């Protein structure tokens, strides 16, 4: 019988999808708005972790 | 005839032939359990060959 190696790794590729809305940049902005003047961001089509 | 000569011809004539070799298992069920379980029904093609 003719044996057969195993394969020792598996590599996984996926091409990339719509872009991420760096919800991060957005949490760390400088300008801190005051609780009378909250702020609001619509997000939308998208992909977070 | 008054003059003569000699000529020649070539001739080939096969008498061996390429020796190949075929193993059943990893031509159809190569390393898959499921496929070697399911191919066992056929227990008698691949002896024959
Ligand atoms: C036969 O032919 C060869 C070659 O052409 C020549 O050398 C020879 O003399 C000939 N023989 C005769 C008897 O004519």
């Amino acid at each position: 019988s003719g044996f057969t190696v195993k394969p020792v790794a598996t590599v996984h590729r996926r091409i990339p999808d719509l872009p991420d809305c760096d919800i991060d940049k957005w949490l760390n902005n400088f300008n801190v708005p005051s609780p009378l003047n909250w702020e609001r961001k619509i997000f939308s089509n998208c992909n977070f972790n | 005839p008054t003059n003569f000569t000699i000529v020649g011809q070539e001739e080939f004539i096969q008498t061996n032939s390429p020796k190949v070799t075929i193993d059943c298992s990893l031509f159809v069920c190569s390393n898959y359990a499921a496929c070697h379980d399911l191919l066992s029904e056929y227990g008698t093609f691949c002896d024959n060959i």
